[PDB]
């Protein structure tokens, strides 16, 4: 219900902050883990 | 939260920062650059440090660095340029910068004194401090010196910017100082400090952190290295910083846990 | 019991011999290396003694796996038995009390010895696999 | 026979067990100048002969000044002992000489007039040997911009050694640098510290011990291959190091690179 001009890329301005929140880096960490899982056989199962 | 008790902990067998550098002036004098601190800041960034929280402090001489010593910083690496002259001064300086000293003041014009435990010393700092002593019989009478005298005393130190004095204990002594020039605090050592690491440059690791003769307890904090140029030392410092960080721990007094347990 | 197992191995029925603490493991106290220096300033290997009715294994490294990938060093050790067992109730204690004190041990070729001063950690991802 | 494929090896703790080893001694000058004889070598020879060691097996190569001995120390011999005459003013060079000739450095050469470089691990150093080395180094940030030094010329960098014959720099890992020396004077090689060398034993005759081999500040160990004795007449030093030369020899070991089985494992 905020009807004012200069209503800029509220989505993207949101995105600028969202792309640094803990959930994001954690998701990247999760994908990184899943990647690590697919490479290491020449090193033994290092994940408990 | 629950301080002030000594409450046994259980366990099992299944389960920002500040890096802080002090340096002698002659070094930067040999360097002849000025933006250098900024350069080493960039390098500490590259090794993982936040930009704009690392501080370098500058002392003119180790004597000067001895008086009013104050370290307030998460991780202190203190360099010392050796000299075959001040071996006592450097030993007792590393000592004062290795321990936790429970200290109280003194007035040597109105009482006698003593040492009551082997972890007790009399520390003195000032501009030109030169202390004299006279141990006292059980009858409070002087020996080889008289409470009325000030010259038959037994001299123990001389114009040393700092001194760590110790005597045989369980026995009283009347002293001689200049209090509007020097302060002498009665202090008790308690534990080792984890916020300090003393890198000596030049020399052969000669330190002794106890007035105890029988042992020369060498530890993991009194490190040594050689030099031919200063940037050499600083590069060794910055690159090898991680193992040093692993040596020095967070200040066990600092954590909001030691409250009302002789917390700093 | 024993005459009975006799008459059973006569009558072609599944035989059964119950036992308390059987001396089934043969005696062999030997070690194995994965990496060796002729002076032993860099090693990686295992020791194990299997005596009476118990076995004690211990894998050791001098580098504590610092150079290794992802700060992990694996260790394997297998034991086959010459006679299969049944309904075993095994006990498993993580340690090597037998390999816990500084030793002087003879090399493989037989001219000199080497030193051992270990320090104990607890093993992680311990897997014991009873395969048939 | 089966080489270069590191396969496990079974020993045992079940069986107890009931010459060609060549000492190769070096020595400095003022010692000799005080010895005042040209047969001392022969006396040492005959003594070693009585001790159980062949005649013609021991050789004496002499070094003149410590900085002179720093270049090209190819100490090729079955067993090597270096007696260094200590200095209270020349220390760092002794420490780095020990470091070099007691460890094994596998190094590759560089062309600093062209390439940037960067160290890799706490076991990677830059050895620099020759006549008169004057290193010039200039660190860089991530896209090749001078930091405390100007890359548009050469004379504004930060020097780390001057008037040195042999010096081994260690640089902050993970950053690129510009480099200059006079590549007609001395040479720098990028060495990886592969593993300790066991062919050599260095003993010092003079003041207090200073020796450390790790450029690590925290770890300043005292190996066995580093020994120290006092002196007021070099004769007794020689005589004595031959009196206990048995123990010295038993301390060292055969070079783990030339053993006919170190094939395809870095020098054989």
């Amino acid at each position: 219900k905020s009807t004012i001009d200069a209503a800029k890329s509220m989505a993207t301005n949101v995105m600028k902050k969202f792309k640094k929140s803990g959930l994001a880096n954690s998701v990247s960490t999760l994908t990184d883990s899943l990647s690590d899982a697919a490479s290491s056989i020449s090193r033994g199962s290092s994940i408990r | 939260q629950n301080y002030g008790i000594n409450l046994p902990i259980t366990g099992s067998m299944d389960i920002t920062s500040t890096l802080c550098l002090y340096y002698p002036t002659e070094a930067a004098t040999e360097i002849n650059d000025n933006s250098w601190k900024d350069t080493l800041s960039q390098l500490f960034l590259t090794k993982g440090w936040p930009t704009g929280s690392v501080y370098f402090k500058e002392y003119t001489n180790i004597a000067s660095f001895s008086v009013d010593p104050q370290l307030y910083c998460d991780y202190n690496v203190v360099l010392m340029k050796y000299d075959a002259t001040l071996q006592l001064d450097m030993s007792e300086l590393a000592d004062l910068i290795l321990n936790e000293w429970l200290c109280n003041p003194m007035d040597i014009t109105l009482y006698y004194y003593q040492q009551t435990d082997e972890a007790n010393k009399w520390i003195s700092m000032g501009s030109s401090c030169t202390i004299k002593v006279c141990p006292l019989n059980t009858q409070t009478l002087g020996i080889g010196c008289l409470t009325t005298d000030a010259t038959t005393f037994e001299e123990v130190a001389t114009a040393e910017k700092l001194v760590i004095t110790d005597v045989v204990d369980g026995v009283n002594h009347k002293l001689d100082v200049t209090t509007a020039t020097c302060t002498i605090r009665n202090c008790k050592k308690l534990g080792p400090r984890e916020n300090v690491a003393v890198i000596q440059v030049g020399g052969s690791d000669i330190l002794d952190i106890t007035a105890d003769p029988t042992t020369a307890p060498q530890t993991e904090r009194m490190m040594r290295i050689n030099w031919k140029k200063w940037w050499q030392v600083f590069y060794t410092v910055v690159d090898y910083v991680d193992q040093i960080i692993q040596v020095m721990s967070k200040r066990s007094r600092s954590l909001n846990s030691a409250a009302f347990y002789y917390r700093v | 019991e024993y005459i009975e197992n006799w008459n059973l191995q006569n009558r072609r029925q599944r035989t059964g011999f119950t036992f308390h603490k059987p001396n089934i493991f043969p005696y062999s106290a030997s070690f194995t290396l994965n990496r060796s220096q002729p002076a032993h300033d860099n090693l990686m290997g295992t020791m194990w003694l299997n005596a009476g009715s118990e076995i004690q294994v211990a894998g050791f490294d001098y580098s504590c796996a610092i150079n290794a990938p992802a700060n992990i060093q694996q260790f394997e050790h297998i034991v086959p038995l010459r006679r299969v067992l049944t309904t075993a109730t095994i006990t498993l204690l993580p340690d090597a009390e037998r390999f816990s004190f500084p030793r002087v041990i003879n090399s493989a070729d037989g001219a000199t010895t080497w030193f051992f001063n270990p320090v104990i950690l607890r093993p992680n991802n311990v897997e014991v696999e009873f395969l048939l």
